[PDB]
């Protein structure tokens, strides 16, 4: 999960089309590369103001804490028991 | 007549294959009503 720890800002992708002589991706999108790192959001969305460009804000999407039990894979009665280990 | 000198078990030579399964079929009617989980299987 160390790649989700950080706020990441890029641009909607442009035009890759095919170069005629090498079959290469040619484009013409100069900020088709930039990613920016920042640690927060708001440090994004301040930085995105001061540049003049309009953003949208995902929302960070955490993993919702577990209920973990290894005794519940051998219960007496519930439908948790495992048929195989 | 106290004898130390021969050996008792000699019932397990005539054991066939089927010895100890016809022995549960036999001891299947003094045993007590099995609990229940209150669910057919795990899968039910």
């Amino acid at each position: 999960v160390n790649n989700t720890k950080k706020w990441k800002m890029e641009f909607d992708t442009r035009e890759r089309w095919e170069n005629p002589l090498m079959g290469w991706a040619s484009t013409a999108d100069p900020l088709s590369n930039l990613v920016l790192t920042f640690s927060t959001k708001e440090d994004a969305i301040a930085f995105a103001e001061k540049n003049g460009w309009s953003y949208d804000v995902e929302e960070r999407k955490v993993p919702k804490p577990k209920s973990k039990s290894y005794g519940a894979n051998f219960s007496w009665n519930k439908r948790t028991r495992v048929s195989t280990k | 007549p106290f004898d130390n000198t021969t050996y008792k078990n000699l019932q397990h030579h005539d054991y066939s294959t089927y010895t100890f399964l016809d022995l549960n079929l036999d001891l299947s009617k003094f045993r007590m009503p099995q609990p229940s989980s209150g669910r057919e299987s795990p899968r039910h």
